[PDB]
RNA sequence: GUCUCCGUAGUGUAGGGUAUCACGUUCGCCUAACACGCGAAAGGUCCUCGGUUCGAAACCGGGCGGAAACACCA
RNA sequence: GUUUUAUCCGGUAAAGCGAAUGAUUAGAGGUCUUGGGGCCGAAACGAUCUCAACCUAUUCUCAAACUUUAAAUGGGUAAGA
RNA sequence: CCUCCCGUGGAGCAGAAGGGCAAAAGCUCGCUUGAUCUUGAUUUUCAGUACGAAUACAGACCGUGAAAGCGGGGCCUCACGA
RNA sequence: GUCUACGGCCAUACCACCCUGAACGCGCCCGAUCUCGUCUGAUCUCGGAAGCUAAGCAGGGUCGGGCCUGGUUAGUACUUGGAUGGGAGACCGCCUGGGAAUACCGGGUGCUGUAGGCUU
């Protein structure tokens, strides 16, 4: 009962979040955004590969769910269930509406046509810009081709054009891979979970002397 | 379909700036407004009495009448294809002096001083301010340094 | 049945055909709306300006 | 810690401090706006207020008008300059408040040159008195009381200072409801117990009351009264001749002092180089302590 | 060695009797407090209406009175005599003041009267130092400062040296 | 689709300040026994959520259902 | 129906959410509780293993009816007898 | 219920929402009727007509406060009729 | 070099903790006969001057938080005007002018008016 995605491909309206004004929104198709070994430490998965949209368009929650499932299945098949971590970087926050018409052989049956045409919430989509990351996969450095293939397969679930880019950052952090090692060595970075905490050279000296100890 | 309320659309216009709520500083009350001087109408929202209408916020007028707490201002308002000089009573919280007028009177006084001084000392001097002239000819020394060669950088996708 | 509701199309052109003229700034504005107490004292000062004319002309001379 | 830290970073980011004197708890700006702001159709006409501030050991009486750059004080009188003549002990009481208000009034009138006119009420009684401007002569000085944060109940020393000033010849609008002679039940002003308070007879009664019950308690309470032998019988005459001296010479002369060496009693602010060096030394010492282990 | 301006002392004692309902019982409890303190108490109304306790909003529920000075010292002495000079470790608040409860008001000084019940009550003594009134003054009010504050350890120490009591670890 | 109404013991229903009636259920009587009858008892987020109120089953909005009435001229 | 020089006015675009108000992803570190509990702990969970809630520092993604910050274009006034 | 501490307002201000507000505009007391009698001017919608509402004055008579002052209804934006 | 009274701007002034404070002062402090308020002289009001800088207060400190001001972000984002520019579109590039904001990295941490004191 869902319309084709070509009817909601473009970012034509203003953002329409589920709020205290827009009520009765059905739940989004995608509820899980992180898959694989999410508890893996930062140094475990040094390689990061992003999938980046080249179009300013709307991606539906069902499309995000399908792409996530496809990428997960290929990554589990190739690199094993604990050899990767995936993060979907798009959340379907924009509600798309439908002005429902009666699909019967009658316009006299209170169809009203375009009168009071403001629609009911049909679904949720995510707005993506040119250069915005849709999915990210971090894994071992030797699984680069597997990451590229998984993202290539996931591309087929989306309307527009997407590029696969192997980032220079270390894992899901915002720091370059070449500088990551010596930054951790000189304790500008402290690992925790899947991320690193940047430790600037300002603040109380008690925080400095709990380090170097 | 728009309402005709007196304060429709003034949600941010009459709101206070960030971290500037509370007591109105008293120099605003201590300002002196004579008849004929030029004031800017702003319209702070802490004081709800004597508030100007939203169409006069940001406008500038001339004081014609002074009362205990407010002033009477002749301010131009454009209505369709005509401009008419409205007279509004505005409490002194919502107005301030016009530095454009202040600078102009300073310039007039300084020009009169220059006229008197130059008539005393004979030599003619320029008083009409000119627009920015074209740049005159000048020499640019290299100081024995070759100017740096610039080239466009190669493209790479960053993020 | 239905028709156009509102527009300001062509209105600016109509406004500028005869020009949007500012009010005629002319010397000696009217004293309308001025504080009545101030106005009545001003009237008294104008009325009694007559006396002191001999002193005024003596100072002028 | 299991409760949200209320004073976190965002709390200070959005915190708006009050005015400095409001934070110091010295100025009531709600009362100040009504008290110091002149009507706009009066233009640059000054609005005079008589600030009265009773301190733990002093009374300060000032006359000021507000300006944009700050208050302009035209006349100040203090209770610590009372020992110059007559009264020297038992300051910061109602009688000293009357004396310093009278001194402020006489000093201001002398500076403005209005002494033969507006002599005020020379013969002190507690009854109400309001100076009237004399035609063909400069008008009486008009100012309004500034009590600050003091609770203005009946018998306040700020109203004692106001009574002193209005007896000195200052036109201050007031009523007798807050003078000590006022009876809150019958709504009637006695004007005699008020004069007793002005002459300090309540303190004299306390002295002679303590004498007849507990002599050592009297010593402890009026210890400095014993010095130079201030006694209840002569207290009223002392206050009367203090008033007479105020009327005779209200002019204040300043005290000169210039032979003072420039000595600094406060530590100066450290420099950025010094702070950086201190941080470096602390780091080096900590690493040294570790390597010693 | 120790500045005399830092000496701990009792600020107020704050007797409280929370009768469940209003009327004759509350009046008798007020009479109990007035006879104990030589001082008129005041009535406290219910903030909200709860059906479990059977009280209504703005209904006079409890009675209480704050006692300061030598009278506070004597009343605290009587209360600690009833408590046998022992207090639990948790009876002391982290702000440096403490309290306890007395089950029957007639075991401390006051004799029984047939028109008087068997009311219990709450003692809550507030400790202070010379200078705590700056937080309560009107003009130029301010906070007391970190070193001038009273800690739970300081309150327990003061209890031990003054009223030679026992701090039970409970 | 639009408009209107309803939701309360197991059942059918009444009803801003601790929820009624009848049947049903349990217990004890009467009878050889059952039924009738007699004497007692128990049994209900008052559909769900939020709000006004000191206090909501009630008053006001949203949702779950259920029930009616319209759904015409070509 | 113009620019320039002064001088005010504004809350859109953008940006922000380790800034308020709402929405929201995932780990990490702590220690109280009517969290589940937990394998040998009833015996003083002799113990301390996990999952909760909570707090703390981070982290992904957002807002027409959110916002610290904030354009371009624009609106007013002045540039003298 | 009583006590202390933190608390930039995360409460309250009749109601919709927005703005505004902390020795406030909120809460509690005390005294009161400026929610009174009048003439004009002005703002808002605007045709620069009216109504409604509102702002600043001026003249009386008052209320309150020690006083400066504030008050001719409700903190402002609605609550009405030839 | 500072303080007190009254302030102007209203954090470069706030917040947390620590150290120092000579002299005046400001305070803490002592008491309830009178004035005046309380459940309570705690607050308020009043009368004082034994003690104390413990606190307020002032100055300084913290690889402090905040705030203020810079750099970077970045001529990036966005944008006035133009084209018979590109592209199926979505959008993008160029010409003509204007031009931001986080994160990150520095510096600073009240200025001052009137009146009156102290500081050899
Ligand atoms: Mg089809
Ligand atoms: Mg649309
Ligand atoms: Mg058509
Ligand atoms: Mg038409
Ligand atoms: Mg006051
Ligand atoms: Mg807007
Ligand atoms: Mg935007
Ligand atoms: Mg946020
Ligand atoms: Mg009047
Ligand atoms: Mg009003
Ligand atoms: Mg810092
Ligand atoms: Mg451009």
């Amino acid at each position: 009962g869902r319309r084709p995605a070509r009817c909601y491909r473009y970012c034509k309206n203003k953002p329409y979040p589920k709020s205290r004004f827009c009520r009765g929104v059905p739940d989004a198709k995608i509820r899980i955004f992180d898959l694989g070994r999410k508890k893996a430490k930062v140094d475990e998965f040094p390689l990061g590969g992003h999938m980046v949209s080249d179009e300013y368009e709307q991606l539906s929650s069902e499309a995000l769910e399908a792409a996530r499932i496809c990428a997960n299945k290929y990554m589990v098949k190739s690199c094993g269930r604990d050899g990767f971590h995936m993060r979907v970087r798009l959340h379907p926050f924009h509600v798309i509406r439908i002005n429902k018409m009666l699909s019967c052989a009658g316009a006299d049956r209170l169809q009203t046509g375009m009168r009071g045409a403001f629609g009911k919430p049909q679904g949720t989509v995510a707005r993506v810009h040119i250069g915005q990351v849709i999915m990210s996969i971090r894994t071992k450095l030797q699984n680069e081709e597997h990451v590229i293939e998984a993202l290539r397969r996931a591309k087929f679930k989306f309307p527009g054009r997407q590029k696969i880019h192997i980032s220079k950052k270390w894992g899901f952090t915002k720091f370059n891979a070449d500088e990551f090692e010596d930054m951790v060595a000189k304790k500008c970075l402290i690992p925790d979970g899947c991320g690193v905490k940047y430790v600037p050279s300002h603040g109380p000296l008690d925080k400095w002397r709990v380090l170097h100890s | 379909t728009n309402t005709k309320g007196k304060r429709r659309g003034t949600r941010y216009m009459f709101s206070r700036p960030f971290r500037k709520h509370g007591v109105v500083p008293l120099a605003t009350y201590m300002r002196i407004y004579k008849k004929g001087d030029i004031v800017d109408i702003k319209g702070m929202g802490t004081v709800q009495k004597g508030m100007p209408h939203k169409c006069y916020h940001g406008k500038t007028g001339r004081v014609y009448n002074v009362t205990q707490h407010a002033v009477g201002i002749v301010v131009n308002k454009q209505v369709k294809g005509k401009i008419l000089a409205k007279r509004i009573n505005v409490r002194i919280e919502h107005i301030k002096h016009s530095k454009s007028r202040d600078s102009f009177l300073k310039r007039v006084k300084e020009n009169d001083q220059k006229k008197k001084e130059a008539k005393e000392k004979g030599t003619w001097v320029q008083l009409k301010r000119q627009p920015a002239p074209p740049r005159e000819a000048h020499f640019v020394r290299t100081n024995g340094k070759e100017p740096e060669l610039l080239e466009p950088i190669p493209y790479e996708f960053m993020a | 049945a239905k028709s156009k509701n509102h527009t300001t199309h062509n209105q600016s052109r109509k406004w500028h055909r005869n020009g949007i003229k500012k009010p005629r700034s002319q010397r000696y504005e009217s004293l309308k709306g001025v504080d009545p107490k101030f106005l009545r004292n001003m009237r008294f000062a104008k009325k009694h300006n007559k006396k002191g004319l001999k002193k005024m002309q003596a100072n002028n001379a | 810690g299991f409760v949200k830290v209320v004073k976190n970073k965002a709390y200070f980011k959005r915190y708006q401090v009050k005015f400095r004197r409001r934070r110091e708890g010295k100025t009531d700006y709600y009362a100040r706006k009504r008290l110091v702001i002149q009507d706009k159709n009066k233009y640059n006409t000054p609005k005079y207020r008589m600030i009265v501030r009773v301190t733990n050991r002093d009374i300060i009486c000032q006359i000021a008008y507000a300006r944009i750059e700050g208050d302009m004080i035209v006349c100040a009188a203090y209770a610590h300059e009372l020992p110059k003549y007559g009264v020297k002990v038992g300051l910061t009481n109602y009688a000293a408040a009357y004396c310093t208000g009278l001194l402020l009034a006489r000093r201001l009138l002398n500076r403005f040159g209005m002494d033969k006119i507006y002599e005020g009420q020379v013969e002190v009684t507690g009854d109400e008195y309001n100076v009237e401007s004399i035609d063909g002569q400069p008008g009486a000085f008009t100012c309004y009381l500034d009590a600050g944060l003091a609770r203005t109940t009946t018998g306040n020393k700020v109203f004692g200072a106001l009574k002193g000033a209005v007896d000195g010849g200052l036109s201050i609008p007031h009523s007798t409801k807050r003078f000590p002679g006022y009876d809150s039940e019958s709504k009637e002003f006695n004007a005699e117990v008020h004069r007793k308070h002005i002459m300090g007879q309540n303190v004299a009664d306390y002295m002679r009351y303590l004498m007849e019950e507990d002599e050592d308690a009297y010593k402890k309470q009026f210890s400095q009264y014993i010095k130079n032998s201030v006694t209840p019988d002569m207290m009223e005459e002392m206050y009367k001749k203090a008033h007479a001296a105020i009327r005779e010479n209200p002019v204040y002369e300043k005290k000169p002092k210039k032979e003072v060496k420039k000595k600094r009693w406060n530590r100066p602010k450290m420099s950025l180089a010094q702070k950086k060096d201190r941080v470096a030394q602390k780091k080096a010492s900590f690493l040294r302590a570790q390597e010693r282990a | 060695k120790e500045n005399p301006m830092r000496e701990l002392r009792i600020r107020k004692l704050c007797l409280n009797i929370c009768v469940g309902e209003s009327g004759d019982r509350l009046t008798r409890a007020a009479k109990v407090l007035e006879q104990l303190t030589g001082q008129t108490p005041v009535f406290s109304k219910a903030r909200y209406t709860v059906r479990s306790f059977g009280i209504r909003r703005n209904e006079k529920i409890a009675v209480h009175c704050t006692v300061r000075g030598a009278k506070a010292e004597e009343i605290l002495e009587k209360g600690l005599k009833v408590r046998e000079y022992e207090l639990r470790k948790n009876n002391f608040s982290d702000t440096g003041n403490f309290g306890f409860g007395i089950q029957e008001h007639i075991d401390l000084g006051i004799k029984y009267d047939p028109s008087i019940g068997i009311y219990g009550l709450d003692f809550y003594v507030v400790l202070g130092r010379p200078g705590f009134s700056i937080a309560d003054k009107k003009r130029r009010t301010g906070c007391i400062g970190a070193k001038h504050r009273i800690s739970k350890e300081e309150a327990m120490r003061w209890f031990q040296q003054k009223y030679d009591g026992i701090i039970l670890p409970g």
